[PDB]
């Protein structure tokens, strides 16, 4: 659905956010490309507690669910684009994979729940903003 | 059954104990290994065996799969001397061409396990609920043991043995002594033994196990086989509704071998089937390969049962952290926290260039940082910008910090290299000169790869240390 719905909050890539999310913003982080806004309905997903390095993500440019293995949530360079200057982003998981700009908002899951959301990509590597420590979403 | 129950209880009681620490780690392993063999020795081996040659059942797998809409065109089953069985092309296949798919109804999955004869026990036991791979392994055994089950044509083509560590001789394991990989081997063996002992008791006593096909015979060999069959073959697919993800064994996919490349596999939810496309052009007669994933050599040997030589993704583990005894601990901790970096963690030194990740570099830049430098990175709005250049190799804090950083790393990598029992020339000599078993070869090749990575790390750190010092002088 391009976003993660847990409890009464919706998590989105900050640069995909709309005015409605800003009005209902409870938390944001520039450095993680995340925006959290409230919802009126209860959600369905769960933020996984697990210390996994493996999972599946919906790659919308392929319309397929790919398994990936990922490096932990370190500090990674992100290339300059129409939303951000070249910068490093924190808490970003990395894996070899397929990612085009239209894949932003695709969700990464393991058998324990949601792990993160597609925030960066290109040239064979796909990177996810880790959401595992936003404990307060529950 | 009395002998098995008496020893089973002993095993569970011994293997449930916490580790004794490194001085006795080898000792713990051989004690469990001895006890496990005492138990295995009294059992008949696999409960269900088949009389034909493994390859004699391929025609039934192919027939069965074709009846259910799977792809059975353009390739066939052959025995490769080097790897063992796998697919060979019969018609030329082009890269990115879809050549293989498997419909969901043929998959063995946890979701389907829930509805099998195992269902009533799955729903009650905590481990079966918590461990996807265990529930899948027990589902596999239940189906193996059921003569009219749907998956007999697939189960009948699985090998009777695997080359993962659970099948290693004691003297083959011995070659890994003091390597990092052995820590993961010891754990794997120990946990497998514990799971068997626990479940054996559950099947014998729990009332929902009364109708299971595993009620009459569950040998160590059966469990070991099932676990190995899952861990060497499993993949992850979305659940039927796309709401979660789950483990699966995929017939007629797990016959592909491993090579280097991109991931060519994935699940097509819209058509409810697993798909795979060609990684590279294959002419008829060529072996078909897929990329298993960006795994390390230790993982390939321990979980997949093989040592891949040109592993461009290999690495070794290094543990680092900021001492709590430091004077600047709190300040360093704050800088790292702002950067999203933990005070202590396990990092890795990589085979390929560059040897270190940005996170480790940033970590170390703080690790060696002094008080004044920390204040620059903490006080003032510009501090945040300084913090987010820490992982940028073109932005050294000071010539002094780079020299201290590379000096530190040069020494840590050398110290780790000094803990190995043998050196590089000696291992190369052994591999070339001895007519070693395959399992012994893996243990040695893995041991050697860890040393080669560390040696490279030392040399590179030494060079950077000299480079930055020279810049300091100008
Ligand atoms: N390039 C490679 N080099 C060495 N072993 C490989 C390999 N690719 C795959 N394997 C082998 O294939 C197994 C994965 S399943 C592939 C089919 C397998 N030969 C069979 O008999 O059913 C591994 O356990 C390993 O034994
Ligand atoms: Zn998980």
């Amino acid at each position: 659905s391009g976003a993660v719905y847990v409890g009464n909050y919706r998590v989105v890539n900050r640069h995909l956010a709309t005015s409605a999310d800003w009005q209902n913003c409870v938390w944001e982080s520039y450095n993680r490309d995340l925006l959290v806004s409230t919802t009126t309905a209860h959600g369905c997903d769960i933020i996984a507690r697990c210390q996994c390095t493996t999972g599946v993500y919906f790659c919308a440019s392929k319309n397929k669910h790919y398994p990936i293995s990922f490096e932990g949530p370190g500090l990674v360079e992100v290339q300059e684009s129409e939303y951000y200057p070249r910068r490093y982003q924190s808490h970003v998981l990395l894996a070899a994979g397929f990612s085009e700009p239209g894949d932003a908002g695709g969700i990464l899951r393991c058998e324990h729940g949601v792990i993160g959301i597609v925030t960066m990509g290109g040239e064979g590597v796909v990177g996810f903003a880790d959401i595992r420590d936003l404990l307060w979403l529950e | 059954p009395k002998e098995i129950l008496n020893l089973t209880s002993e095993l569970l009681q011994k293997c449930s104990s916490p580790a004794p620490g490194p001085g006795k780690e080898w000792e713990e392993y051989v004690q469990i290994r001895t006890l496990v063999e005492k138990i295995r020795k009294k059992q008949k081996g696999l409960s269900v065996t088949f009389d034909g040659k493994r390859e004699d059942y391929f025609p039934d797998l192919m027939k069965w799969a074709s009846e259910n809409g799977a792809s059975v065109e353009g390739f066939e089953m052959v025995n490769f001397k080097e790897e063992g069985f796998g697919l060979r092309a019969t018609r030329d296949i082009k890269a990115e061409e879809l050549f293989l798919w498997v419909p969901r109804k043929l998959l063995m999955t946890v979701e389907s396990a829930k509805n099998s004869v195992l269902g009533p026990l799955y729903s009650q036991d905590r481990i079966l609920q918590a461990m996807g791979n265990i529930a899948l392994a027990f589902h596999l055994l239940c189906e193996r043991a059921s003569p009219n089950s749907f998956w007999q044509p697939y189960i009948q083509t699985l090998p009777s043995e695997y080359d993962t560590p659970l099948y290693f001789e004691e003297d083959e394991v011995r070659y890994l002594q003091s390597t990092q990989a052995i820590h993961d081997v010891f754990s794997q063996y120990k946990n497998t033994a514990r799971q068997y002992a626990y479940f054996y008791k559950v099947i014998q006593t729990h009332p929902h196990a009364n109708k299971l096909p595993l009620k009459d015979s569950f040998t160590y060999e059966d469990y070991r086989w099932a676990v190995s069959s899952v861990m060497t073959r499993q993949n992850q697919i979305p659940t039927e509704d796309g709401s979660r993800v789950t483990l699966a064994l995929i017939p007629l996919w797990d016959m592909c071998n491993h090579t280097n490349g991109l991931i060519t596999t994935g699940y097509n939810l819209e058509d409810d089937r697993c798909e795979c496309v060609a990684l590279q052009d294959f002419r008829a007669g060529e072996q078909i390969y897929i990329f298993y994933g960006t795994r390390s050599n230790a993982e390939f040997v321990i979980h997949s049962g093989f040592f891949f030589d040109n592993n461009s993704h290999d690495r070794v583990k290094i543990k680092l952290g900021v001492s709590k005894s430091d004077r600047l601990y709190a300040m360093k901790a704050e800088v790292l926290a702002r950067a999203g970096i933990p005070t202590s963690s396990v990092f890795a030194l990589h085979f390929t260039e560059p040897p270190i990740s940005a996170q480790l570099l940033a970590f170390l830049r703080v690790f060696c940082m002094t008080e004044e430098e920390l204040k620059e990175h903490l006080l003032g709005d510009s501090a945040i910008d300084r913090i987010f250049t820490l992982g940028n190799s073109e932005f050294p804090v000071s010539w002094d910090n780079e020299v201290k950083l590379w000096t530190f790393l040069e020494d840590r990598a050398s110290l780790l290299l000094k803990t190995y029992k043998t050196t590089i020339e000696e291992d190369k000599s052994v591999l070339k000169n001895h007519d070693l078993s395959v399992r012994a070869k893996m243990a040695i090749k893995l041991r050697l790869g860890e040393k080669e990575i560390l040696e490279k790390a030392v040399k590179s750190a030494a060079v950077n240390r000299e480079y930055y010092r020279q810049q300091m002088e100008e």
